[PDB]
């Protein structure tokens, strides 16, 4: 019988001994449920993830909650499978932890629901997508300068105060509006008050009825925080495989995933590699981020905030993530204080997709001309500072008068900001934003005032904001 | 100068214990003349090689390392 | 002489702008060297701590 | 009752006792062995117990060299830690780590009172509730970096800065005006400098006030570990019975930590952050929480610190800067100017110098002296390169008053009477506050930049200037 017995407890690391031949496989789940039989003992409900096999019929596990109260000799139940997480329609709108249990006060998921394993091999070479398709977000500065890929990894380098959560809520809204795509948020090791703030903002937004959240936050043991992105991703994989649709998957601060695995590996007793990282850095990051691919039936695209420790891109925890990134969207504070929403930096946001083979020729020429005019206008700032606005030339004065129109045209009215500014917001397709930036760059909309270009959706409705003023 | 000086050599081909015990042999030869009333000058050429020889000496005797694996 | 004083102050303006830009790109390459030496220092210290721990076991 | 030796690996010695008769931790174990043939060496050791192992064995620390030990020598259990003689017996004597006189003056008899080295720190209700100021009589210390009566001080100085002369006038002024015994505990620093300091104790004549404990670099790290604690248990007698405001000089508390790091790797402990022992902060705290001011007494402590390679982020200077209250920074440039004591007025700081502790007038005068000496420090390259006749007025006034200030900070010591002839001075704090206030206000700008050199009080400036000139 698969009943176990605890031998060693030392912090999160718990050694459990079974009988011979009845060992649990690696990565399985172990339910410890103990009702205290006297006043000495303490009630325990605690799950363990098998990590090693030590010999002498024993098993070394890592813990998902606190190990206080675990007695040498108490009973451990083998589940027979890894951590089974509920997926389906019953996860939409619900806040979950790493064990697939609802954090919310709304209710419990019944036992007959479908639960699929947490650890799964990546989708095979036979099953992937041959071509590279574009992911149409409806944000102009994303769909023009740093375009996304179905099955991509995108990096957010904003921080606080630049509207990162506003982009998150609008990407959920736009993909679930136009593409029919469920989103999944997964806060890997984030502040609990910021998790509650994000949940109340997505409840006020109304975007939540379409997303699913997973919070394994900072108070939990490292064995929880290493497995939280996997249980957001397992919720996304149901809608990729069974439903077949374009799913988002937000992993907030995946540096918390890397250092959570690092401290798990330090607890397990492994020799630390370069820069204190777990020897298995690149393969744990690979076992996360090779399940974020586009298969033949659907896709999972991912937007991932990245910490950038001691702000160098050569530290191994940024360096093994940047080898999976397909795009970056830098959020800059001086564009949010200027009044351009979203605050996406147009010159630092890069994309692997922005190429004429993937996207197209006209989009590429318009996007590179936009980057050239904004680069020239960024060069001209000191010249305007020391020489004044006049007496530059005719050509670079036309460059400034063109590029400030382009710079303010990059802002949209989001559907998220409707409860804040009252403006209904817009989804702008990629063909109309290429046509709009092309018609601005030709000089056709040059005579209009520049405050008509702020917070406007497309190019057919900048004429009405110029007409109202 | 070799009518008043002694030279103690501990070559690189010699094993690590002979580089370990070379300054102590030199200062024992110095102490013999010091406790008689003479004046001795003892020159330890490259004590960092003594530190590396003693570092080898300890790491092969299964002593635990410290900073830069010196004992 | 007014022409020459104006060109003097403009030449010293351009010279100190070039010295500031040279110092800033020197700062950039020194921070690349600082990050390399920082990572190498932390990995040296961590392997020496773990070797001193493994010597006992 | 009787235990035999098992392992000898350098300093550490493993001793196995009979079951039910193990000694507790920190006891002193002694090995008196006489050579039974010509193939053996006579041995007299004292072993401090450090750990208890499993099978009735005990891992100890040797106070002397373990050369000559045979696996199987019987070890005498004394039943107590290292008992150290205390009293008025120890005044004017120089001691070992074991409380034995290393000078040739004589032996201390066996019925004298001996106190154990290891004792807990004084408790929470036993300490003093207010901060009081240990008045030294040295004007740099009394003005710009006051000493807590019961606090921990840092001397940052090498040689040529007169660190021994500053130590001697601290001992002299405390034993003159406060009646406080001092204790010099030299922890692993340069036997040559220890002998220089002992002969200067003998010459100054202030030795009959101090008690000296030397365990130098030549001794194994058990002795360098326990020297600071046996000097501390010699000072705690005078605090705990005579009620005196005792000084306590530890020469390089850094050596107290690195001798422990030499010991602990041999003890079998896993290494810590900078290669230092894991028990860095608790050993440093068990040293420097016995140096506190109780209700009836005090122990203030001036502690020299050699920061290795001047790297203040190293864990042992960090752990011992967590306990300091002031720093007294001796500089060589001020010694070349002739300013004795050569305390750097701008780098030497203290926790005391805040107006709720020192007073309000003292705080304004000390901060204005720091501001004008900082402003004179900022004008060092301008005066040295561009010249003196070109600065401005309201900056030539600043360097004008700053020269008179940075010479008035020096004193004639009582100790330097044998070298210079002038009989020295003890200056109260109110009088040096009044003197620096009068120099800052501009009352003494017509006197030269001499006659502020090497004077005690402020009236001695004019009593010297009328002797020289106007």
């Amino acid at each position: 019988m698969t009943r176990g017995r605890v031998i060693q407890v030392m912090g999160p690391v718990v050694d459990v001994k079974f009988e011979n031949g009845h060992l649990p496989a690696i990565y399985n789940a172990l339910k410890i449920q103990h009702k205290a039989r006297n006043e000495n003992e303490v009630d325990i409900d605690l799950t363990l993830e098998v990590a090693l096999h030590l010999g002498d019929d024993t098993v070394r596990t890592i813990a998902m909650a606190s190990t206080d109260g675990l007695i040498r000799g108490m009973e451990v139940i083998d589940t027979g499978a890894p951590i089974s997480v509920p997926v389906g329609e019953v996860t939409l709108g619900r806040v979950f932890n790493v064990l697939g249990e609802p954090i919310d006060l709304e209710g419990d998921i019944p036992a007959d629901a479908r639960r699929d394993p947490i650890h799964r091999p990546a989708p095979k070479f036979e099953e992937l997508a041959t071509e590279v398709e574009i992911l149409e977000t409806g944000i102009k500065v994303v769909d023009l300068l740093a375009p996304y890929i179905k099955g991509g990894k995108i990096g957010l380098f904003g921080g606080a105060g630049v509207g990162k959560t506003v982009l998150i809520q609008e990407l959920i809204h736009n993909i679930a509006q136009e593409h029919g795509g469920i989103s999944v948020f997964a806060g890997v090791g984030e502040r609990t008050r910021e998790g509650n703030d994000l949940y109340h903002e997505m409840k006020d937004s109304g975007v939540i009825s379409k997303t699913a959240m997973v919070f394994g936050q900072m108070n939990e043991p490292p064995g929880a925080r290493m497995r939280v992105a996997l249980t957001g991703l397992t919720m996304a994989e149901y809608f990729r495989d069974e439903q077949g649709q374009d799913v988002l998957l937000f992993i907030d601060n995946i540096f918390r995933f890397t250092q959570a695995g690092s401290e798990v590996s330090a607890l397990l007793g492994r020799m630390p590699s370069a820069v204190g990282y777990q020897p298995t850095l690149a393969t744990e990051m690979g076992q996360l981020q090779e399940r974020i691919t586009s298969t033949a039936k659907g896709s999972i695209t991912s937007i991932q905030a990245i910490y950038v420790p001691a702000d160098d891109y050569t530290d191994p925890a940024p360096a093994t993530t940047f080898s999976h990134l397909d795009a970056t969207t830098n959020l800059e504070r001086k564009l949010a204080e200027m009044g351009i929403y979203p605050a996406v930096d147009p010159l630092a946001s890069t994309s692997r997709a922005l190429a004429p083979e993937i996207v197209g020729e006209e989009h590429y020429q318009v996007a590179r001309k936009v980057q050239q005019t904004l680069q020239r206008y960024k060069e001209l700032q000191d010249i305007i500072a020391i020489l004044g606005m006049d007496e530059l030339s005719d050509e670079d004065k036309l460059v400034v008068h063109r590029a400030r129109r382009i710079q303010f045209f990059l802002s949209q009215n989001f559907h998220v900001a409707e409860q804040f500014t009252g403006q209904p917001g817009s989804y702008v397709p990629v063909k109309e934003t290429v046509r709009g930036f092309k018609e601005i760059l030709e000089g056709k909309y040059d005579h209009l005032p520049e405050d008509a270009f702020r917070l406007v959706g497309r190019i057919e409705e900048v004429v009405e904001k110029a007409k109202a003023m | 100068a070799l009518d008043y000086t002694i030279v103690v050599t501990a070559s690189a081909s010699q094993p690590a214990p002979l580089l370990f015990l070379a300054p102590y042999a030199g200062v024992a030869m110095g102490e013999y003349f010091m406790y008689k009333g003479k004046h001795v000058l003892v020159v330890y050429d490259d004590l960092s090689k003594q530190a590396a020889a003693y570092r080898e000496l300890s790491l092969l005797l299964r002593r635990p390392p410290g900073r830069e694996a010196y004992p | 002489l007014l022409d020459a004083k104006a060109s003097e102050h403009a030449a010293r303006m351009t010279a100190m702008k070039n010295a500031t830009d040279n110092a800033n790109e020197l700062i950039r390459t020194l921070t690349l060297s600082y990050n390399r030496a920082r990572q190498a220092a932390i990995t040296q210290e961590i392997t020496e701590i773990v070797a001193g721990a493994n010597a006992l076991q």
